[PDB]
Parts: structure tokens; sequence; C-alpha cells
């Protein structure tokens, strides 16, 4: 990777920065309020 | 870090950024050069004995 970054097949003595490390997320979470305000859809559809 | 700063986690943003070229190579090179320059200044100043 150091070779690939320097764009050369030979590397001299030293310290070289090559890439970045970052922990990838594990899973996704979605949060919303207590959505319970339902309309009278059923009360209208089942009306006599 | 160019990716983290400009785009972050956006892979499509990274793909769009890759079209701009080698700006970030120059950016990182200049930053590392400034770091090494500050280190060399500290050394030349305080390591005379």
């Amino acid at each position: 990777e150091t070779k690939c970054t320097l764009k050369s097949f030979t590397v001299e003595k030293g310290i070289y920065q090559t890439s970045n490390f970052r922990v990838q997320p594990t899973e996704s979470i979605v949060r919303f309020p207590n959505i319970t305000n339902l309309c009278p859809f059923d009360e209208v559809f089942n009306a006599t | 870090d160019c990716t983290m700063y400009i785009c972050g986690d956006s892979t499509e943003c990274s793909n769009l950024l890759l079209q701009y070229g080698s700006f970030c190579t120059q950016l990182k090179r200049a930053l590392t050069g400034i770091a090494v320059e500050q280190d060399k200044n500290t050394q030349e100043v305080f390591a005379q004995v």
C-alpha cells in the first residue's frame, strides 16, 4: 500500500501516510414519536 | 482527511470527488510538509547543544 500510494516500486526509509481507518457502522436505527393518532378509516369503512 | 471533510460517508459524493483529480494529494503533501517544517524548526531551535 505504501508503494501504491507513492506510485513507485521502491520505498526509502521513513514514515509514510497511506490511508484512513474508520469503523464502519454495524446497523441502522430509526426513531419516531408514539404515532397512534389514527383516523376513522375503519369506523367509516365498516359503517352500516 | 479529504474524504471525511468534503464528503464524509457519502459513496456517491466520493465518486463525484474522484473526478476532480489530484487536488487532495497536493493538499496532504502541503500539510505534511508544514508538519515536518515545524518539527525541523523546533529541532534547529532547541537542539543546538
